[PDB]
RNA sequence: AAGGAUUGUUGAUUUUGUGGGUGGUGGUGCAGUGAUGCCCGUUCUGGACGCGCGCUACAC
């Protein structure tokens, strides 16, 4: 139970968070951060009501302020929640451009911008809009290869799903240096949909954006396996191979030397 | 038409009005908030309260360091197709030939100088000449350090006057090990030219007017073996 | 460069130099899905009336 006069000063900051589009912030919201109780603070300023602006402005206050920790829980409570709910309200299922730029100002710590925003969305149900909105973001912006190269080798653990196989591909599309156990990890997850005792990752009926993310791997990093690794994605479109996609990762596959 | 675009204009107006005086009512609270900010605070700070990872979270920050200290991987382009590669290279020609046509309707020390660079090579053989040069190119590259460019642009230029001092000292003794390094020297001028013409044609402008001053003192004498040499890689380059 | 590059106090996210690809939160028609046919943003500020007489200049 904060201050009552703290409660009426900061749900006059509420008030003015439903508005505010422009200018400076409200001295008593700047100030936040520093606050060890910043949760409950931020809960008497109603975060699901404020402005798209103040959106990116407070992830710019929040993440430049609070630790690695810290932040990683204002990105998951706040700018996830709100990110999930702009696009399902939208009439078109679109996000919004203060909202977008939240989301690069995350990234701006990767860590908590990965854990906070990324994993727990991939684990929770994401939908297909919301995979390429969120990983057009992650396309545009610069991360760090050990970061990425650490993001992408978790998202191969997980269950295939049509979500995960966008935040891979674009991962794989970034042009990464990927250390040479990520890329034996990509080896990995592509090589458990082949058919053998297997899984139902044998059967399981592979989209195009699995078949484009292959390609993409096969189009960066044939020099970068081994040649046992390479026999087993032949292997691989051999029994899984797409119509048209299939053909050219052969090219590409056989054309790289192995390390 | 008119009575509808003044309710227009009317509209747009009035909601501009409404825009003005919400943020002239939304500045003063900031103001009044703001003149109250150390009272919040010396409550906040008295009601400041007392002083484990996820799972997910401590295998995630121990990938981070198991990544780190591996080793990491080349990434390399796309092979492009015979047909594009081909179509990709002739694309170019007509371009480079089209642009010609109308041209024509109108530990390794870097030598800034060539005296410094004789004595790098003053104790080695005339065959290793080559080997030096491209050693000094690969010792200074412009990735490696600022100013680089700078430096391997003045090697550009200390090479020229090394491939023409060479051809004015005598050669008929080992003509053959002679030929092994002009072509190799000249083919390394030519590696540079592409990303430093702007040493070389300075380098090139200057022997020109050395030329030409020592021909008004000397007639032939001046002229030399070099300089027909000179006036030969020009064209090449 | 951790004995500190960069951030609105922070910590390797950036800065300097060198190389370097892409229209891509694109739209729209077809059979969520498709190597898919076709094309190719944000906030404020303002919006000498007519006739007519006479006279006067314009022509080597």
């Amino acid at each position: 139970a904060l201050p009552e006069k703290v409660i009426k000063a900061y749900t006059t900051v509420g008030s003015i968070l439903k508005t505010w589009t422009h200018g400076k912030l409200p001295k008593l919201f700047k100030v936040i951060p520093s606050l060890r109780n910043w949760q409950d603070v931020i809960y008497v300023t109603n975060p699901e009501e404020w402005s798209p602006h103040v959106v990116y402005e407070a992830t710019k206050l929040f993440v430049s302020n609070l630790t690695a920790k810290e932040s990683q829980k204002f990105i998951n409570l706040i700018l996830l929640e709100r990110f999930r709910d702009n696009i399902e309200t939208s009439e078109d299922h679109s996000l919004n451009y203060h909202i977008y730029r939240a989301v690069k100002k995350s990234l701006y710590k990767p860590s908590a911008f990965f854990k906070g925003f990324l994993f727990p969305l991939v684990e929770t149900g994401c939908n297909v809009r919301e995979a390429t909105i969120a990983g057009s973001v992650l396309a545009k912006v610069s991360v760090p290869a050990l970061h990425s190269s650490a993001a992408l080798s978790y998202l191969l653990r997980l269950p295939f799903s049509p979500p995960t196989t966008v935040f891979i591909k674009i991962l794989l599309d970034k042009k990464y240096a990927l250390p040479y156990q990520t890329v034996d990890d990509c080896v990995y997850y592509f090589m458990r949909f082949r058919i053998l005792s297997n899984g139902e990752d044998a059967t399981r009926v592979l989209p195009v954006i699995w078949h484009k993310a292959f390609l993409t791997f096969a189009q960066r990093y044939k020099n970068d396996i081994t040649q046992d690794q390479r026999d087993f994605l032949l292997e691989t479109v051999r029994q899984r191979g797409h119509k048209d996609i299939g053909p050219e990762i052969r090219r590409e596959l056989l054309a790289g030397a192995s390390r | 038409k008119a009575e509808v675009m003044k309710e227009v204009i009317a509209k747009s107006k009035f909601y501009k009005q409404e825009r003005q005086k919400a943020q002239g009512i939304m500045e003063d609270q900031i103001d009044n908030l703001d003149d109250n900010f150390e009272d919040v605070m010396s409550e906040l700070m008295m009601t400041q309260p007392k002083k484990p990872k996820t799972d997910l979270d401590k295998e995630y920050d121990i990938k981070v360091k198991e990544l780190q200290l591996d080793k990491r991987a080349a990434p390399s382009d796309r092979t492009k197709t015979e047909e594009e590669k081909n179509a990709e290279a002739e694309e170019k020609k007509r371009e480079l030939e089209q642009q010609r046509l109308d041209r024509m309707n109108g530990s390794i020390s870097c030598p800034r100088t060539h005296d410094a660079l004789l004595d790098q090579v003053k104790k080695l053989d005339l065959d290793d000449h080559p080997k030096i040069v491209k050693n000094i190119i690969k010792a200074y590259q412009p990735k490696l350090a600022e100013g680089n460019k700078e430096k391997l642009g003045k090697f550009t230029a200390v090479l020229l006057r090394h491939i023409i001092f060479l051809s004015n000292q005598n050669y008929l003794k080992n003509v053959q090990s002679f030929k092994r390094t002009q072509n190799a020297l000249i083919s390394i001028l030519k590696s540079l030219s592409e990303k430093y013409n702007r040493e070389l044609s300075e380098e090139c402008r200057d022997y020109i007017n050395e030329m030409q001053a020592r021909y008004k003192k000397n007639h032939f004498d001046a002229l030399s073996n070099g300089d027909l040499v000179f006036f030969s890689i020009i064209g090449i380059l």
